[PDB]
């Protein structure tokens, strides 16, 4: 705390007031900083789910490699996570242990889908825009940033009609038709 | 009146300077080529030569029974000041009491001795540093590694016990 | 201040581009971006005449005679390599077609 | 002759470069308007009227410290607040340039043995008020032990074959810990019986035996033949 | 050259455009052809890239600089040819002082 | 075979002015300047160890 | 291609041959043209220029 | 195999892969020990040798 | 140069739109106000231009010649590194035949 | 809500902990507040650790450790439902008991 002198640094080597061992390297903080996660327990509520997928893939790999219960359930879990967007491809089954990850479940959120769809400039501005209530999926407006937008359901992320942001991009390309409110 | 996209403030391990990995928040130097050298000649050294010895040169000379000063005079046909640095002497003293013969053959009145000022006793780095510093010495050695270092740097002759007397490599006036 | 930098922005260009001023001089390679603080100075000879002491390096180079000849020659051949095959060439080829 | 140049600072603090179509090394003038050895001066008009302060060219063919500076040394220890002990102030040629590197707030003690160079030193040190001319043999520092105390650097351009012992005496007496030491070695003056790299190695070994840790040497080859400059810091406790 | 004579590696000079066919100037040979073809190929490659982007446009795209940037009647972009560090219309006190 | 070695030595001491900076013989006349530039970033000296 | 043959009978005799320009652009005789007698249509690797000379090497 | 359930299966597979791998792979890199601290690896060894 | 069509470049995304500014047809006020000095100043402008273009052509010539230098020694160094690598992969095999 | 009040070990600083969400570390005899944070869950108790520089709050379930200006430094995965925090200052131990029937000591220096 005072940049210990040399005999002190030798005499108390394990002292660290910020980084502890149970913090696991502050990855809750670090990936919630990356994806701009609002409240604190979302990382760990996703981590329970990654733990459940990895536990099941462990127990399900422990079965013999030939039996159809193993093969069928690994394929069901693999297609389930790929259609949920948590996985990127269903090629190999070691993706169930290596590449399922809280950052994957977070990349599947709604502000991040907004940013990767170019509907905002950054994930903080996407969080601001859907806190301000511009973004609907399908017909109904979505208001919380934690919404998880699956592979089929990211074809329906749009803005609401009558939104000032929809008005300003149409009038940027001066295609604004004021008949249909925007 | 409130801000949007509100977050908790947590410590930023990429950017917080309070923690150990983030504690680290021109003038070029191309050393000039030694004026002693021609292209690869070292036109400046002339007798009496000054020959930096190391430990396996001492051990190989004792195992071959070549004297130090007379073997160097026979090899170069000149005069020689064989020199033992303090790290070479410390390496000989560290080699044990199976080498007491080598130790009291290196403590000789005719063998002069430099005094290196650096921590520890690594003779190969001491010899290489003080030979590429100055380009006025001969390096007498028998290490494969030290021989390859010295014969890669330019203008430094290299003596080595080979056969039953000394041979000399990068000196171009031996006969 | 900028009221001085806009005065001497030209001889600083010549000190930056020294290696083009003379075909026999060939300076060693530095970039020399303009420093933040500098000061223009005039060499005091102790005890070029008074007719040819100037107020810029630029006026000395322009008052020189064979240097202006060298700059005009080198500029004209840089120009006629730069204009070599571009557009007056292309329309002289098209009108060579359309003539006959 | 009458051309215009632009003054720009060097990496070293106190010395400047004068760019034109052939650039000069330049220092400020502590006594403006008069040349100490006939070198050409440069007169800027520093902007209450704008004052004409002026700058003086450091000829490296006539000055070993200029030869070292523009051959390129990493660390001179001569800086604009320093106290320098110049040993072998042959006359005031390089000492004037050292004096106005050092500035008005620092001191240059110019030690010289010969008396007609001493007269030149006093007639220069009147109009450079921070040069203290000391006419005494430098090999006995206990004589002028009463006149100087705790210099920050020691420049040494004596021409003696007991050079390193002279420097060791004056450094142990008057140089502070981690102070600077600059040596000008002239090989053919130390001893012509050996070659120049042998005598450079021997004098550097003598410096590190009198616990001046040598940092750097430079041969200064287009200006002098078989000279050298060794920079060191007086480490006083453990060169290691 | 190892087992090659100097009279073996001679210089085969190249021919010119025919004297009859001289208004289509410079009969071009294979080095001039590859200078033609590879330039057309790189311009087609960047044109294919821009057509790919126009197909993958995603018209719900919102960057904040479409409050300053504006599009003309043809649909293209208006780039203000003076600056965008200076204002185009100078106000009446400014024109008073300049006049 | 002599005028060969007469000229591959004149090439040789012309290449030597590219590696080192060869002692020319001292100052010719009045000191004009550095004539090729002063570089304040580069320091061409041998540091110790 | 304008004149290396004199008639449609000659081009019919030489249909399908491989020609090339002097710039190495390969090509092939496709069909005898109808209206001028010795003219034909050839398809090349890419767009040849007006300044080129097509070539049919034969023995 | 096709009948060996979990922990025997994973360690049988790990054993077989290490045994096949030891022929061509480097001896320094086939058997990496787990990063265990000094005062507890020495303790594990002392109690296991007891 | 590359001429990218109107039907494409009006349908490009916001990041990829081409900033192409139109010429000025009208003699505008600041263009007809602004003053250019003559005589000695026009020969100073011509001189600074001539210096700067000879400097730019000199530097371009020097850098293209340096490219031709290091491409050729790159080729010969590829020959040498392949030679040394081949002697390496034979000496290793000879070492494993001896051991 | 109801404010749990804790002082420092000297009299210099005060640390109040509202039951709804409101924690504040302040100099109570200057007017200097140096942390004020509305952690929207029901906080119970709080203590300083060894200075005014770190303070531990017993939140809805997990105990958190914040630094001087309020940034979160640690989220204790153990200390499942603290209600009572305390600090042993010679021994550098944060002591914790609550709605689990467990008493936990957390060495604060090494972690
Ligand atoms: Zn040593």
């Amino acid at each position: 705390v005072r940049k210990l002198k040399h005999h002190e640094q030798k005499l108390l080597k394990k002292v660290d007031f910020l980084e502890w061992k149970q913090d696991q390297g502050h990855r809750d903080t670090q990936v919630m900083r990356t994806y701009h996660i609002q409240n604190r327990e979302d990382y760990h509520k996703y981590n329970r789910i990654c733990g459940d997928i990895r536990r099941l893939a462990n127990k399900l790999s422990l079965l013999p490699p030939t039996d159809p219960f193993r093969r069928k359930h690994e394929q069901l879990l693999l297609d389930k996570l790929y259609a949920m967007g948590v996985l990127t491809t269903k090629s190999k089954i070691s993706d169930l242990e290596n590449k399922v990850t809280v950052s994957a479940i977070c990349r599947r959120r709604l502000p991040v889908i907004m940013h990767r769809l170019k509907m905002a400039e950054t994930i903080q501005d996407a969080v601001k825009f859907i806190e301000q209530g511009h973004v609907r999926v399908g017909p109904n407006l979505i208001n919380d940033p934690a919404y998880l937008v699956t592979r089929n359901m990211e074809d329906y992320v749009t803005w609401v009609d009558n939104s000032k942001i929809k008005k300003t991009l149409l009038r940027y390309r001066n295609q604004i038709d004021d008949f249909d409110f925007s | 009146t409130r801000k949007f996209g509100l977050v908790k403030r947590t410590l930023n391990t990429k950017k917080d300077q309070r923690l150990k990995k983030n504690q680290e928040n021109l003038t070029r130097n191309i050393p000039q080529v030694s004026s002693a050298l021609f292209f690869q000649y070292n036109q400046a050294i002339k007798p009496p030569y000054q020959v930096l010895i190391d430990t396996n040169f001492i051990n190989f000379s004792i195992q071959k029974k070549v004297d130090i000063v007379r073997g160097m005079m026979d090899c170069l046909l000149a005069k020689c000041n064989p020199l033992i640095t303090d790290c070479v002497m410390a390496e000989l003293e560290k080699l044990g009491p199976k080498y007491r013969i080598a130790l009291k053959l290196a403590r000789d009145p005719r063998i002069k001795r430099l005094s290196c000022s650096h921590k520890g006793t690594y003779a190969d780095d001491c010899l290489v540093h003080r030979v590429l510093q100055h380009k006025c010495y001969i390096v007498a050695t028998n290490d494969a590694g030290l021989k390859q270092r010295i014969r890669k740097i330019p203008g430094i002759p290299l003596m080595s016990v080979g056969g039953h007397a000394y041979v000399i490599e990068k000196l171009p006036d031996v006969f | 201040d900028d009221n001085m930098r806009r005065e001497v922005q030209r001889d600083l260009l010549l000190i930056k581009h020294r290696a083009a001023l003379d075909p026999k001089r060939h300076y060693k390679k530095q970039r020399w971006e303009v420093p933040e603080r500098f000061a223009i100075g005039t060499i005091i000879e102790d005890k070029m005449n008074r007719k040819e002491r100037k107020s810029t390096i630029l006026e000395t180079l322009m008052g020189d005679e064979a240097s202006n000849k060298y700059f005009k020659r080198k500029y004209n051949e840089i120009q006629e390599k730069s204009t070599s095959g571009r557009k007056a060439h292309y329309k002289k080829m098209k009108e060579m077609r359309k003539k006959r | 002759g009458g051309a215009k140049v632009v003054i720009e600072p060097h990496r070293h603090a106190g010395v400047y470069i004068a760019r034109g179509k052939e650039d000069l090394l330049v220092t400020k003038n502590m006594a403006p308007g008069e040349s100490v050895y006939g070198e050409k001066r440069i007169s800027v008009e520093e902007p209450v009227p704008p004052t004409k302060v002026e700058y003086r060219v450091w000829n490296p063919f006539r000055s070993k410290l200029a030869a070292g500076i523009m051959g390129g040394l990493d660390e001179l220890f001569i800086a604009p607040g320093k106290k320098v002990l110049y040993l072998g102030a042959a006359s005031g040629t390089s000492v004037s340039h050292v004096s106005d590197v050092v500035g008005p707030e620092g001191v240059v003690y110019a030690v010289e043995f010969s008396h007609r160079p001493g007269r030149e030193l006093i007639s220069m040190a009147k109009k450079r008020p921070n040069i203290i001319p000391i006419i005494e043999d430098a090999r006995h520092p206990q004589k002028y032990r009463m006149l100087i105390g705790m210099v920050d650097c020691v420049f040494a351009d004596v021409a003696q074959p007991d050079q390193a012992r002279i420097i060791a005496l004056n450094s142990h007496m008057f140089l502070k810990d981690q102070g600077g030491v600059v040596i000008s070695i002239k090989a053919n003056c130390i001893d012509s019986t050996v070659d120049a790299e042998t005598v450079f190695a021997r004098e550097v070994q003598k410096l590190r035996e009198e616990r001046i840790k040598p940092l750097e040497q430079l041969t200064l080859e287009p200006y002098e033949r078989d000279h050298c400059i060794v920079v060191g810091r007086y480490m006083r406790s453990g060169l290691k | 050259a190892k087992l090659v004579h100097d009279v073996q590696k001679k210089q085969h000079r190249e021919r010119s455009q025919l004297t009859s066919r001289s208004r289509y100037g410079f009969l071009e040979k294979h080095k001039d052809y590859v200078k033609r073809a590879q330039d057309f190929h790189r311009k087609q490659s960047t044109l294919k890239v821009l057509r790919e982007k126009a197909k993958e446009r995603n018209p719900d795209e919102y960057y904040h600089a479409m409050h300053s940037r504006k599009t003309d009647a043809k649909g293209l972009l208006i780039s203000s040819r003076h600056g965008d560090e200076e204002d185009e219309s100078l106000s009446m006190d400014q024109v008073k002082l300049l006049k | 075979s002599r005028v060969k070695k007469r000229k591959k030595y004149q090439k040789a001491q012309k290449k030597l002015k590219s590696v080192r900076a060869v002692y020319s013989g001292g100052q010719s006349g009045v000191y004009e300047g550095e004539k090729t530039g002063i570089k304040k970033g580069l320091t061409r000296s041998v540091k110790f160890k | 291609i304008k004149d290396m043959f004199s008639s449609a009978m000659e081009v019919a005799r030489f249909e399908g041959a491989q020609i090339k320009t002097v710039s190495g652009i390969r090509g092939e005789i496709k069909r005898a043209l109808s209206k001028p007698e010795g003219h034909y249509r050839a398809a090349f690797e890419d767009k040849i220029l007006m300044s080129d000379i097509v070539i049919l090497r034969s023995w | 195999d096709d009948q060996v359930i979990g922990k025997a299966r994973s360690r049988t597979l790990e054993m077989r892969l290490n045994r096949l791998s030891r022929v061509n792979g480097h001896q320094d890199k086939i058997n990496k020990l787990e990063k265990v601290p000094m005062h507890i690896r020495r303790g594990m060894i002392d109690k296991h040798v007891k | 140069g590359l001429k990218v069509p109107k039907a494409v470049q009006k349908e490009l995304p916001f990041k990829s739109q081409i900033h192409q500014m139109k010429p000025q047809k009208k003699k505008t006020y600041m263009a007809k106000r602004a003053v250019v000095l003559g005589g000695d100043e026009k020969k100073a402008r011509s001189f600074i231009q001539k210096v700067l273009t000879i400097s730019k052509a000199k530097d371009s010539k020097r850098k293209e010649q340096k490219a031709s230098q290091r491409k050729e020694r790159l080729k010969k160094l590829a020959k040498m590194e392949e030679e040394k690598s081949q002697r390496d992969k034979e000496k290793k095999k000879e070492y494993f035949a001896q051991n | 809500g109801p404010y749990h009040i804790k002082y420092a070990k000297n009299g210099t600083h005060l640390l109040i902990t509202g039951r709804k969400g409101h924690v504040a570390s302040m100099d109570w005899r200057k007017g200097q507040l140096r942390a004020e944070l509305f952690l929207n869950e029901t906080c119970h108790s709080a203590t300083y650790l060894q200075n005014e520089q770190y303070f531990a709050v017993a939140q809805k379930k997990y105990t958190f450790i914040y630094d001087h200006e309020g940034t979160e430094l640690h989220r204790l995965k153990q200390h499942i439902e603290a209600r009572h925090l305390d600090f042993l200052p010679y021994h550098y131990l944060l002591v914790t008991a609550g709605e689990t029937g467990w008493l936990k000591y957390h060495d604060v220096s090494t972690g």
